[PDB]
């Protein structure tokens, strides 16, 4: 399965909060994981599955969504949040990332 | 027209016992097919007067076409043909004459 | 013909917010939960694996018409006992409070949280019977929570 | 709040059937005379007891119904498994049905041990929870008629919550009582 | 928990590279190592799953033959090799730390992400 | 599915004389009679819950044209286990002793007083069998009490 | 091989079902198109999905193959819970049959929620276990019709082992998805 | 309804080599065997039914035309579960790993030779699931089985 | 666990023999006692079974009424009587330890053969 | 039930393989004994059942053979093996014995 998103681009100021979107070719019955990039730095897990959150993860980032529609939200944009956010579906092999999204 | 085509050859069982005609000066047409059942099919042009049935005892179908006109005169083949319908490339072929 | 459907889930089962009028998320734990698998007369286990089954057929698959008694007709079975409720028509028969499948009761532990298997609650006269007609029931309950509990 | 053995509180929950729809049947009491069985939240089956016949032909174009399939399958498989598990159903000039255009409208004619007894025993099977207002067993009642009708979803029973027990229940018992009308079948 | 992969190192194209990832603080047998390649400037792409219990192995679609992945249990070490180098291959590679897919007869799968990357090797051609 | 009819009344059953032919009352205590509630291949408790369900019918529902056939049928699946009858049924097909529901036997403590749950006496050449012919059956039969009479 | 906690070795076995060959019918799949069910050691159905028909006619004529005692029993019965297990059957002219000669020839003409998809629902459960690759359910098929017709025993188990499961799955299911055809069944 | 078939026979039950393919004879203890009489959810229980039913058949009743549709007919339900396979196929359709009664696996103690109940292999894609992908079920399953020889 | 048959007797046509043997090495109330009688120069032939415990007797369809057996559990023993004699009844009698047959209902068939033999009596008229 | 059997002599020297069949008037699923006889002896249980040894018995006799057709084989013939073998069925009441192959 193929899965894009849409927006690529979020250009949006701290403070206020910021959200992403996740569409999938086919089923992915909450089995999608959020990750977190910084420029140069290894990939990081935020999210795995639908709605929940690793381990030391701050509370601001909030997973949501099933099916083939996911929203990853962020209300309180920190300086250190300025990242690459990728979206891989687990449902099934091989496994698929998106194309990411530029947050700035 | 009561022509016959007894055969013995391989198994009577799996194919298609058909007739074509070829009148003079013109292409073949086929007229008529039958399985080793009783089931059978026929040429809508000259369905109304036509009529094939066969017998599996002796291994042979029978043609018979009534209201006989020299309109009608031509030169008659049976054949035995095998259609595959199991995979894609679906063929039908006319294996022996 | 037995059931054979395991309920999803540490161990035991949530009863979201969706299940439940008038409510939000509940949760019963794994001793409670492992009853469901062995025995056959508990009204609970049996709607539990109805809605469990509701919500995995809408999870894995499509919907197109709604027409899907087809499914259910297949594995109704497979997931409740059709004596139970025949045995809940008999008592409703013979003028005696039967089990209505909308009310539950259980037991909770005021500080451990520990819950008992919910009972479904009798009704009679078309309405619900008062715990001063079942505290004999009650008491029971309560006397094997506290056997278990030592063990 | 009373506390039991000095440990134990007393707490209820209630189950939500409303959202079982779209793979099971939710049946329902609107009142007295009027009961619903839902598929989806699209289409339903009313039960009604009436004085007033709508159908007065005892006439059941039933081969000619499958022949023409207009009809709901879902609303035709429910009415089947309700005719089927009709106790000792005997008197076939009883039920008058009408097919026409896809729709389904079935009339039960219920003028003991007669086919108006299994007629109810069927139905309050089927709308359990809320049929017991209108009662071995042998059942009679004042109604002389039972139509079932097609209708459109909406909030209609308020006397008791949908419930899927009913249907579930007349699913076993399909082909138990049925007399043989003919030696080969 | 970290995972090192071994540096990094350029070379000709057209030859093979070796790359390897050495797995410290947790049992190294129950996890599988997953392997992940990054374009540059493009976003994340997927290869293959080796689980280091009985080492087997599920590889991408478009990376059969050209890519190879094993493990050594011994040193506690997964090791990643591409035969012909090309333009296209420059990257950089992750090792990441998956837990393997569990079915069960009396149960319902439970599928898992990448928990643990590690730093990445970079291969330019 | 399984049986849901539950066995009336400290705990345990009595057969009245009613019930038996040339025998008085006869009761069973709650360690034999709880074992009627879980075995799925027990005749004694198959039939006494078809004995429990007719003293029931009779003495709340009313009676009346004695047509009671369509509330037997309603539920015979609620009371016993077809499959049991059905192996019995094999086991006289194959040339094997059988039992046809109508003699048990049952071990009874002198002193004590405490019996053990009764088993069907089997039959061969329509005739019983002798008690030395299934007499290692007995011997089990005790030695399982003995166990339960441990703890 | 690997040893469990250093004490336990984990062991596999594969049972043999061509054993049961005296007391149950045995179904296996040749291929895509070939599948057979087995009884005895001489007997056996082949069920085939064709573009290719062989019974042009409508005639399923069962009275005169009734008072004609010539068809094997077995077969005969296995066919009739096949035609049982079918749900929401009511094209009676998507199938034809012929039994002159004792022998068995049925066809099921297969050209959503439509008599195809009951069709390869039971033909499905039959099959079970390798009939997968000619595949809510809303089963779809390129096959136009599926054939049932005799055969010897050979060896034919090449892409499924034999197995009576989809013959002891359908005894289940057996008349619990009929529509109603008459009034006093 | 319930299966009433017990097994043949100390206590164990021994699966020949005509049973099994490329394989020899195969014996599984009393401990493992027992409880095939109280599960109502293992592949391998009612398998071992089938075969203990078609050698008993074979042994003591006689064969002609092979017309035995009959007998398995009749004694279908007294020795399978059809909600099991009815559950199978549910999982089959779900797109989720299933069992077609072909495959099993079981632990083997190397030195005490006790083994535990052969559970059926999972099939995916057509294929026979690694072991890699059910490990923790193994585990789950060895640990219970030193939990009841603890004891 | 041996079987003394106690010497062999000559006694004339027309009275009745009564030949007895004492088991010892087991409980004798466990397993019954199988006559078998031995024509002179012919095969053996099966007399009848009793068993000790409770006494339970199946005797052979000839040898109905003509042929009777008794146990005594105080001595261990088991006896045969035979009322009247013919000039085809000498032969030579044996006395063969075997165990009831087992039913239950939740097993199958249990069935058993003569396990030890006892020195034959002659018995010659 | 009638049992029958058929070779009744064989003439056999030492050192080879003897071979005697019984043959059952019906089905006796492996409810077979083969007893040995010496002159002027008692019988002694060989095999009971299908081909189960009695305690003490040397190897070289073995049983085989279910429903009607058995057969009892001896390996190697010594001295002591020459006597009368006997078939016996315990399927049924009464038992039924075999008229016995005198070994010689
Ligand atoms: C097990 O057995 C129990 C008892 O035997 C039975 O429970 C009973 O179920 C019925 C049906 O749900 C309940 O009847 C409801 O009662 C409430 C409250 O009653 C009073 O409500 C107001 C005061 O608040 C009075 O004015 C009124 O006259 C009643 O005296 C009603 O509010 C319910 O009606 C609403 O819901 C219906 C269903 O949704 C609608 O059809 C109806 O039009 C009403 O909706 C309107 O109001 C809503 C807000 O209130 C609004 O959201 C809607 O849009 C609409 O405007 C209903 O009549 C009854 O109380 C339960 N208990 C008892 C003791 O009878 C179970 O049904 C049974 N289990 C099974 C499976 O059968
Ligand atoms: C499960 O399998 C077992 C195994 O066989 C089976 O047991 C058998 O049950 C039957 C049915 O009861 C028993 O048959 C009874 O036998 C007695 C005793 O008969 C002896 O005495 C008479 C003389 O009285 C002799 O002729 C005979 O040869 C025997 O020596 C009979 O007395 C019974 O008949 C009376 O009762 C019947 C019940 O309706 C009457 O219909 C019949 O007319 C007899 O009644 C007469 O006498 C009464 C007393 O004097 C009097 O009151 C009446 O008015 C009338 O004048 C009956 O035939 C059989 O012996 C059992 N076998 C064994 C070995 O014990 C179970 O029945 C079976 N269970 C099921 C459910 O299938
Ligand atoms: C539950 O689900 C599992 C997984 O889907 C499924 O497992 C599969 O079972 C089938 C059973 O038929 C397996 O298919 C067999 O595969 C072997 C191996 O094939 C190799 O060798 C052949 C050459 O023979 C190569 O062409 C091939 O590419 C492979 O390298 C085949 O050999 C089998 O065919 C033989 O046996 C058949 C038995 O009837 C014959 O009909 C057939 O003609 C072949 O016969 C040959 O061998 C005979 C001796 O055995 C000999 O006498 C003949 O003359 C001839 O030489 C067969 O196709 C399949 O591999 C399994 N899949 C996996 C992944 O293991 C279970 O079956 C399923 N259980 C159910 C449904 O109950
Ligand atoms: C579950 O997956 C296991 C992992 O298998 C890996 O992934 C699959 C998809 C394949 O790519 C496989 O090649 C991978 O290894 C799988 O276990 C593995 O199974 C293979 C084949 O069945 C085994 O290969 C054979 O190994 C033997 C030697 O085994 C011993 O040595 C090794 C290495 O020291 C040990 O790890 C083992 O435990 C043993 O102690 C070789 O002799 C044999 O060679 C034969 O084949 C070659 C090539 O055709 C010929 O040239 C030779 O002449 C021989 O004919 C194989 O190479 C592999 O050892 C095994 N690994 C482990 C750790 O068990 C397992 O079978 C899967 N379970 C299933 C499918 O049910
Ligand atoms: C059985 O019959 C069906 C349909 O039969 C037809 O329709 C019925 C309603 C009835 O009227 C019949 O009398 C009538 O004959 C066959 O269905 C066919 O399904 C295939 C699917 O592969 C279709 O073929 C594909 O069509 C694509 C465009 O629509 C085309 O791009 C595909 O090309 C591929 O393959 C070529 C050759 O390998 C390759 O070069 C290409 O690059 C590409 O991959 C492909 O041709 C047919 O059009 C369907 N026929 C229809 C719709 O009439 C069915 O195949 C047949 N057989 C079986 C076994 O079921
Ligand atoms: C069994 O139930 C009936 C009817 O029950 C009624 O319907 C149920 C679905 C529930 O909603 C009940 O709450 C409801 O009452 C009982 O008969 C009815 O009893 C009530 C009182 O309990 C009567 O109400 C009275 O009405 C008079 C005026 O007529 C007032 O002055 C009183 O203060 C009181 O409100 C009611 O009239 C009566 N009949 C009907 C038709 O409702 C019945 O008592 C109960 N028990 C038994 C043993 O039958
Ligand atoms: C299934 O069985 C019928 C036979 O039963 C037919 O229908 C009954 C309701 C009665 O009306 C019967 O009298 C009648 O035969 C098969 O249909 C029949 O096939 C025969 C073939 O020999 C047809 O006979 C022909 O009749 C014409 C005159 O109409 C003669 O000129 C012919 O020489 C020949 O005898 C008969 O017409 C036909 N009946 C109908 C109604 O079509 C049917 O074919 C059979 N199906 C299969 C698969 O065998
Ligand atoms: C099983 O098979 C038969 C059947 O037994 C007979 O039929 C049953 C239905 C019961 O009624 C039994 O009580 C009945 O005996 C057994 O054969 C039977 O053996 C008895 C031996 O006592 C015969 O009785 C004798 O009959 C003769 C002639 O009439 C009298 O002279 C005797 O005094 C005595 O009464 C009985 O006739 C006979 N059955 C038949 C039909 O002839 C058989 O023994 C039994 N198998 C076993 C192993 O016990
Ligand atoms: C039929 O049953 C389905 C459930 O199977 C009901 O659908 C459910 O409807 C409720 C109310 O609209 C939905 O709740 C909503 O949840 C979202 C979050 O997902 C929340 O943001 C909304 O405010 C609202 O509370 C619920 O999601 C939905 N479930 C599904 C699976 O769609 C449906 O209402 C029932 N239909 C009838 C006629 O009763
Ligand atoms: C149908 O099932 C039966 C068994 O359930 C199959 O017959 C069996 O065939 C095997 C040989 O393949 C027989 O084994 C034989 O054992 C004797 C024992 O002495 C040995 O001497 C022989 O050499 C051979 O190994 C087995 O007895 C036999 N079972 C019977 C007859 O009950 C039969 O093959 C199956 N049918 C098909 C078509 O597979
Ligand atoms: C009962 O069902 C019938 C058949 O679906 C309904 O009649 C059709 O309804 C649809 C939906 O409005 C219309 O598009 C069709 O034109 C109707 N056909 C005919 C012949 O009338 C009918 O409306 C349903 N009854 C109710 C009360 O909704
Ligand atoms: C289908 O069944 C028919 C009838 O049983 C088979 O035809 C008979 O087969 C037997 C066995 O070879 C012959 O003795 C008969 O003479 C046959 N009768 C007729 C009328 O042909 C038929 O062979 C079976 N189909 C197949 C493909 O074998």
């Amino acid at each position: 399965t193929t899965l894009t998103q849409s927006p690529a681009t979020l250009s949006v100021s701290p403070g206020e909060t910021a959200t992403l979107s996740c569409r999938a070719s086919q089923n992915v019955i909450n089995n999608l994981a959020w990750y977190q990039q910084k420029p140069g730095q290894a990939p990081r897990l935020l999210i795995y599955g639908a709605s929940t959150r690793a381990t030391g993860i701050p509370a601001r980032f909030s997973g949501s969504g099933s099916g083939t529609e996911f929203t990853l939200t962020i209300s309180s944009m920190q300086s250190e949040d300025f990242a690459v956010y990728y979206c891989q579906q687990y449902n099934d092999w091989p496994r698929s990332f998106g194309q990411g999204t530029r947050l700035d | 027209l009561s022509l016959s085509c007894t055969v013995d050859g391989e198994s009577f069982n799996g194919f298609f016992w058909t007739w074509i005609r070829q009148p003079p000066g013109k292409g073949l047409e086929w007229i008529g097919e039958i399985n080793h059942l009783a089931s059978t099919g026929y040429n809508p042009s000259l369905k109304s007067r036509v009529t094939i049935s066969v017998d599996t005892s002796k291994n042979q179908f029978s043609l018979k076409l009534t209201s006989v006109t020299a309109a009608d005169t031509a030169v008659y083949y049976c054949a035995r043909g095998y259609s595959y319908g199991f995979a894609w490339p679906n063929y039908h072929y006319l294996d022996v004459w | 013909g037995t059931f054979t459907w395991t309920l999803s889930d540490p161990g035991g089962y949530c009863l979201t917010r969706w299940m439940l009028i008038e409510a939000e998320l509940k949760c019963f734990g794994n001793t409670a939960v492992a009853k469901c698998n062995e025995k056959h007369d508990e009204e609970f286990c049996d709607m539990l694996r109805l809605f469990d089954f509701n919500k995995q057929a809408i999870q894995r698959l499509k919907a197109e018409a709604q027409t899907s008694i087809q499914l259910i007709n297949k594995a109704v079975n497979a997931l409740i006992n059709d004596q139970l409720i025949m045995k809940n028509h008999l008592r409703d028969i013979m003028g005696i409070p039967y089990c209505n499948y909308s009310k539950y009761w259980y037991l909770n532990h005021t500080t451990t949280g520990r819950t008992s298997l919910p009972k479904c609650w009798l009704v009679s006269n078309g309405s619900y019977l008062n715990e001063t007609h079942f505290s004999d029931d009650i008491e029971q309950q309560a006397d094997n929570m506290i056997t278990e509990m030592l063990q | 709040t009373s506390l039991y053995k000095g440990v134990y509180e007393l707490q209820t929950l209630e189950l939500n059937m409303e959202t079982l729809n779209m793979t099971m049947p939710l049946s329902c009491t609107k009142n007295n005379s009027h009961h619903y069985i839902m598929v989806g939240n699209e289409t339903g089956l009313e039960l009604t007891l009436t004085n007033t016949s709508i159908i007065n032909h005892k006439f059941c174009n039933l081969s000619d119904a499958h022949k023409k399939n207009l009809y709901d399958h879902a609303l035709m498989s429910i009415i089947s498994t309700f005719h089927l598990s009709i106790p000792n159903f005997n008197q076939y000039e009883a039920m008058s049905c009408d097919f026409n255009g896809g729709k389904i409208s079935v009339q039960y004619n219920l003028s003991c041990g007669t086919v108006a007894n299994g007629v109810l025993q069927t139905f309050m099977r089927m709308a359990w929870g809320g049929s017991y207002i209108a009662l071995w067993d042998c059942i009679m009642t004042s109604y002389q008629y039972l139509i079932i009708q097609n209708t459109t979803w909406e909030d209609h029973c308020q006397f008791s919550r949908p419930s899927p027990i009913g249907y579930l229940g007349l699913l076993s018992q399909r082909t138990r009582d049925i007399y043989i009308s003919r030696r080969l079948l | 928990v970290q995972l090192v992969q071994s540096g990094a190192e350029v070379k000709k194209p057209g030859a093979s590279v070796k790359v390897s990832c050495k797995a410290s603080g947790y049992t190294f047998t129950k996890y599988g190592i997953s392997w992940v390649r990054q374009a540059p400037g493009q976003g994340l792409e997927w290869m293959g799953w080796i689980s280091a219990f009985n080492g087997y192995t599920r590889y991408g679609q478009r990376f059969q033959g050209k890519v190879t992945m094993t493990t050594d249990t011994s040193t506690n070490t997964a090791s990643l090799e591409v035969r012909t180098l090309t333009s296209n291959d420059t990257a950089v590679y992750y090792c990441a730390r998956q837990y393997p897919d569990q079915y069960s007869s009396s149960g319902w799968p439970r599928l898992f992400a990448m928990d643990v990357w590690g730093q990445g090797t970079t291969v330019t051609v």
